[PDB]
């Protein structure tokens, strides 16, 4: 005990040239964050450019539209087998490891690696998002300075990369606060004490999206306006929307889990069996997003449309299926991108539904499906990836509906609940795991 | 917060009238505008519920088109229009604005009202007599004066007195029907130092006319 | 849809009393609503959720209830109270309002106000010619109006029209209206008007003569 | 090594049923807990009015009344605690804080009784105390008492039972379920080894208070202060100046907080008399003053709004401040049952519209509402007297609602405990459990 | 999105005029609305700024209230009053909606603006006089014509022909003060195969005089 | 009061050409912002920020400077450019404008079109009598007109007024109005124009008699 009683008059001391580098990691991921999503544009930009010039000659788009996604997820998933195996994939259960000492920050590598090669797959066009992208590719920058600056000791080395990290998430979704509790409620070597500097943190991420900010103002990812609250008696029905993304929430696992062996097969291991059958979903998506948009792309830019009611129930549906395909042939292939953001459309979407059924139910509750849509946002969320808190927050942080914290939470706790009682796991541990149990034999 | 609904008045049976409801004194928006009517005597019966984006509408059970609720928020009024009328749509039309405590909503704040009567008959202007006591006025501490409002339809008239700076001791008599046509009178009894003194004036309003009338109330010269 | 019907249709009570009306649903309801209703105006939201008071009502007020029958009631009523209530419910769509009850209030006498009216000479300046007689504030209703042309019965083209009871002083009002043709009244002199009401044994008469 | 490791991600997230299912009972009881509570010791509010009208003819007569009532009530308050539950005295928070490190007891079969009937009289009578921090106190024991009910044993359903009941009742306070949780999770929770809390109980936990609150309060909020303007870019460096100012503030008012009641020990040296009498003394100061100036006494609540809006004059806010930082000490330092969490927040709230006021004049270019640096101190005070950055940082967007601010609130709230830091300074809310740690021993 | 602001004209020295700016197209709140004014031939000057809750309101370095900025969120509109005028005053007058980037705030949309002219003189209508071409035209290819409008106060003057139908070719110089009153001509050239032949006609209009006059160009004699 | 002041008051240059204009502060500014004001209409935000075209300003725009010195430039300009653009700041209390600066479609000499009408017979039946000669479409800008009543000088009465330059040709047109008596006018019979323009050495005259 009396070592309690000084620990406690010792709280929340961490060295100054920790927090001076923290500030420093945090403004690079931002200029990282953004330039990556400049590019990445330029690209979606580029294959535009591309299809009007060839608008008469229908086929031909057709095949452009493939081609050119084609081309750029071979240099994507190229630029990862022959030199950094570990930036493909979502590029979180790595740095959910390096946190544990399992696995290695080869940023000399990953940086150039991860970055480039994303343009490739997304920039093409693929089911995946550039959050991700920019949580890994942020710890790597924050190793890259602890190394710079040989700065050493257990505290300056989860430190740096743990806002590195949560600077990325930031960035990424302009969302600051998301940014900080994901650090500290998936990240964190969840079964003991760690010696992360939560101030370290926070001074990481306010820098990178100030830096967003810059380069970013005037404009939002996702903006679908005020929605009407929800009223008591319809609680109940986001907690049945819960266990829905509860039972469902697995599952999504162990699809996108199994996938990737099936997915491995067709390749064997092959640089160029896999380099093809790259480009070969790639410029399927890309050909896709030509077609039905609503299908391919980050998904993102459907949300906002999906939330309004826009889709009849049908086109719902069909979005759906055709991205939980999309989703996983793109992210189970090992392409280097995010299944962070696409998870976030699959949610507004399977919401929007079930706002959309409730609705004629019961049109005495006066419902907005709009408002499940967010409350379902971040359900896959909270079950496939497991960290509630952090979706939760992510949301409102970006959709701004704090009339709807209530139901969004009863919504999110009946996911993992579920993905509870019915098997499931952190689909962001259960690769590490994997990952790390064929790392050793 | 004013919830005033104009429109109504008189329509042949298998006509159309477009009642309109202005709103002011809150956010049009965030609110669920319905309407109800009530039938002379009888109770009230919802028609019709219009959501804020108006991606949502619905009625009661009645056919087709009876009824096509709609809202401007450019303009914060909602609408309603009735097609192919007949005797049974004759009532009092309100538009509610729409909220809930617990959540199993109910009708906030309820409109004035506006009058459909539907017949074949003209809508006509009223006439407005002044009632001033007689020559043989035993004028002692109160004065009572009134004035006549006749031959007019459909309801309703609206009576009030200087413009209603004069509320206490006033009355309206209730409309009765003959001939076609409607006549009420109305009562107010002032302090009779107070009146030939000053001026005491009677507005009658009718709608469907669409005429209003300032009667002066002066003494049997 | 629910068949709201509230209980007594109409029912009178005299002040400082302690009243309470019925609204029993069809099938099953929860969280009913109450709105009041007094002459001339719109209604009034007045309880709701099944017993809370509006921001305004008198705490004399109270809800009650639930599933298939409900109520509202009053711990001394005033006179102020006189109108009529409507329970809603809206707890299955479509929602649906009750039969109402109309609240009348027991009160001590008050006899009339009577006062006649000679033809308005605007009127007569197109061959009609009322002659307006008011009964006004008086308690009870039952009133008897009767005219007298020239000293004599009379029935034909009379109108009468009586007011609700007022909400504040809880008095009544009825207006008698005599019709005739310019010449039908010309041809005449004395015009009574007879208001028999139980505040009185000799009725009150109150004419005028065109002489 | 890398064995465990792996088995245990494939364990993550399991939590037994029966807690979950506890922490559902915790969780609603503290909620109609709260809901008491607080419709109590409103009602207690109301009394002192329908007192005060009576007799709001003969002035010094009501002077008087809203003096020996809010005496009446302090006393009958200060009572309760000292000859019945010692440990309720206070915020209440220390305590539970302690609990969960093993140092300290909870004693529900008197804490509960004393803490409520306490506070009502206390705080129903006026004095500069919150009820929110008798809420997180009131929720850990509901917590404890069920687990004791029950038996069910193990220190994961010890903490967890614990930390909800707790967190269950910060929430169903502040009608701010995230916040209640970020708050067992950066403050409660013991802050220097692994602990056994199941952050899904909590969840649970805080739900169900915030619906049981949310059934007794709908329609109305705490603070509306309406959505203020954003805040550009170039004006952002302004807010990190504020949270400079109140780091260096920060720690000051802990000191005084601290030595404020040993100073005021000596007054009654420990006698339950000196201090019950001093008591209902302080308590009738601050039910006097709560009607010659309302701003200067009461919780503080209802001036945050007033004061964000701009409608106080440059010194008003001043004299308000003041007087706030003395008569919070003295009744917060006396030891009486009452939380120092809310009246911190006004003095925020006031503090930072100064801070807005000075500014506007200052560059007028910047085009400045007063208001968001209100809000952007609102929970400053927060995070340098009881340095929990994130927890202060979303009590206030909880109730508040302008996340068009929550990246100044951020570089305030981090000015506030960077310089809380580098100057002294400590967790107000530790360094308490440390000295009241500290003095059950070394005394023997 | 739209910012159109009414209210300008003529004022005698020492009077005032209420300048409006009705707002559309966007959410009146939130936006800081400003004046800015932009004398004939010279640049613009800021006049002053109003925010939302108008809980501010500055003024460019100018006396008491010769300025006095106001606006109704209710109606969307914002005003300006200016009170004992002088020539000075005498400028276009534009409200705009303010806006900023990186935080050092700018004009972000305009609107037309009205004019406003300060002087003794009083208002007049104006005369038309039709410019044909000589006796001796040489009628080559390119026929120009053209029609005079002198005499008249305060601006301004809209000349079109055949009712804009005919806009290529088209002149109007500026007006020429003298003497309290204004002259301006208006150029119009056409083939000459097409004037003579058909008809040109020189449409003048002067608001304020509340005239409207169309000249027939007809050959000289 | 920052004292802005743009640099080229006027100035021309033949499309496809590179422009720049400057800006300078007479203190210290940060993040100018540029107006362009084309005739007839109210300004039109452009450039901001020092350097951020606006959605839809051309990328053939492009702004920039610091603090005490600002430029905004066009490579390649187009005839749609010819308008006055104002830089403004609000670094510091209160915003200030620029001079501004007018962009002109440098073109080649254009001979100017005389065009001489004798007075309307409607305005001398009212004693006016005004002798307008046109001056269409020419360049430069620089030109000079001069009357001559039956072959002699005269400068009093006569009024001119010049257009602005054409938005397409980017060429003048200017007016001159000789203003007479009835009388005066009726007792002279030679009435001449002279126009004389960079174009020619000789001048153009454009004349009509009475006679
Ligand atoms: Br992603
Ligand atoms: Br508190």
């Amino acid at each position: 005990r009396r070592q309690l009683i000084r620990q406690l008059l010792e709280r929340d001391k961490t060295p100054l040239a920790i927090l001076f580098m923290a500030a420093v990691v945090g403004t690079l991921v931002g200029l990282a964050a953004v330039a990556f999503d400049k590019g990445v544009a330029w690209l979606q930009n580029q294959r535009m450019g591309a299809l009007v010039h060839t608008a008469d000659n229908y086929p031909l788009l057709l095949t452009v539209a493939f081609l050119c996604s084609a081309v750029l997820a071979m240099f994507g998933y190229f630029l990862v087998r022959k030199y950094a195996p570990e930036a493909g994939g979502a590029g979180i259960p790595e740095i959910e490891g390096a946190l544990e000492d399992q696995r290695p920050v080869r940023w000399w590598r990953v940086l150039p690696v991860k970055f480039f090669g994303g343009l490739g797959t997304l920039g093409g066009g693929m089911v995946l998002g550039r959050q991700g992208p920019t949580v890994q590719i942020g710890g790597n920058i924050g190793r890259m300075v602890l190394d710079i600056f040989r700065l050493k000791g257990d505290e300056a080395r989860h430190t740096l990369l743990a806002t590195g990290a949560a600077a990325g998430l930031a960035a990424a979704f302009n969302a600051p606060l998301a940014g900080i509790l994901f650090i500290i409620e998936e990240m964190r070597p969840q079964f003991r004490y760690t010696l992360i500097s939560i101030k370290a943190v926070f001074i990481g991420v306010i820098m990178s999206t100030i830096m967003y900010r810059i380069f970013n103002h005037e404009v939002a990812l996702i903006d679908v306006g005020k929605l009407s609250d929800a009223p008591l008696n319809t609680l109940w029905l986001y907690l049945i929307l819960g266990i829905i993304f509860g039972i469902f929430g697995p599952i999504f696992n162990k699809w996108v889990l199994g996938m990737q062996d099936l997915l491995h097969r067709v390749h064997g291991g092959n640089i160029t069996k896999w380099v093809l059958m790259g480009g070969a979903i790639g410029g399927l998506c890309g050909l896709l997003g030509f077609v039905a948009p609503a299908t391919s792309g980050g998904g993102f830019n459907l949300i906002p449309i999906a939330t309004a009611g826009n889709f009849s129930m049908g086109m719902l549906v069909f979005i759906f299926v055709a991205r939980v395909i999309t989703t996983l042939l793109c992210f189970s292939s090992g392409a280097p991108g995010g299944i962070f953001a696409p998870m976030l459309a699959l949610g507004t979407v399977l919401g929007t539904a079930f706002g959309m059924v409730a609705v004629e139910l019961f049109p005495q509750y006066h419902l907005e499906a709009g408002t499940f849509a967010i409350a379902g946002m971040g359900a896959l969320l909270a079950a496939s990836i497991r960290a509630p808190l952090t979706g939760i927050i992510l949301v409102l942080e970006m959709t701004d509906n704090y009339q709807l914290i209530l139901p969004m939470i009863i919504t999110g706790l009946g996911a993992t609940l579920l993905a509870q009682f019915t098997g499931g796991k952190p689909l962001a541990s259960a690769i590490l795991a994997r990952t790390l149990a064929k790392q050793e034999a | 917060v004013r919830l005033l609904e104009s429109g109504g008045g008189l329509v042949q049976p298998g006509g159309s009238l477009k009642l309109s409801c202005a709103a002011s004194g809150f956010d049009y928006s965030r609110y669920w505008m319905s309407w109800v009517r009530q039938a002379p005597g009888k109770g009230l019966k919802w028609i019709g519920e219009i959501n804020p984006v108006s991606s949502t509408i619905n009625y009661t059970p009645s056919l087709k088109d009876k009824f096509i609720i709609s809202r401007d928020n450019a303009k914060d009024t909602l609408y309603l229009q009735i097609s192919k009328v007949r005797s049974e749509d004759t009532a009092l039309y309100y538009c509610a604005r729409l909220y809930y405590g617990y959540g199993y909503w109910y009708f906030d704040v309820w409109g004035a009202g506006t009058t459909v009567t539907v017949s074949s008959a003209k809508t006509t202007p009223p006439s407005v007599y002044p009632l001033a006591p007689g020559s043989a006025a035993a004028a002692a501490s109160m004065v009572t004066l009134g004035c006549l409002v006749k031959g007019y339809f459909p309801e309703p008239v609206t009576v009030t007195w200087n413009s209603g700076s004069l509320a206490a001791g006033v009355h309206t008599f209730p409309a009765v029907l003959q001939a076609a046509l409607y006549t009420l009178s109305s009562s107010v009894t002032v302090p009779s130092s107070s009146w030939p003194s000053e001026t005491v004036t009677c507005n009658v309003a009718h709608p469907a006319s669409s005429t209003k009338v300032d009667k002066k109330i002066v003494p049997r010269a | 849809d629910i068949v709201l019907t509230q209980s007594p249709a109409i029912m009178s009570a005299a002040p400082g009393d302690k009243v309470t009306m019925t609204c029993s649903a069809s099938s099953s309801v929860s969280y009913i609503h109450w709105y009041q209703q007094k002459s001339g105006t719109s209604p009034k939201r007045w309880i709701y959720d099944t017993s809370k008071l509006t921001s305004g009502v008198p705490v004399r007020f109270s809800g009650s209830g639930s599933g298939t029958s409900y109520s509202l009631t009053i711990n001394t009523m005033e006179a102020e109270d006189a109108a009529t209530y409507y329970c809603q419910q809206w707890s299955s769509h479509p929602q649906t309002f009750g039969g109402g009850t109309k609240l009348e209030i027991l009160r001590a006498d008050a006899a009339p106000t009577v006062s006649i009216f000679p033809p308005s000479s605007e009127q007569l300046t197109s061959g009609g010619a009322s002659v307006v007689c008011f009964l006004n504030n008086f308690y009870p209703k039952d009133i008897n109006v009767k005219w007298k042309i020239d000293g004599s019965e009379r029935q034909n083209g009379v109108l009468n029209s009586w007011t609700d009871q007022d909400s504040k002083d809880s008095t009544y009002s009825m207006s008698s209206t005599l019709t005739l043709t310019k010449d039908e009244y010309e041809r005449h002199n004395s015009y009574t008007c007879e208001a028999t009401h139980k505040t009185s044994t000799s009725p009150i008469v109150k004419s005028f003569n065109r002489a």
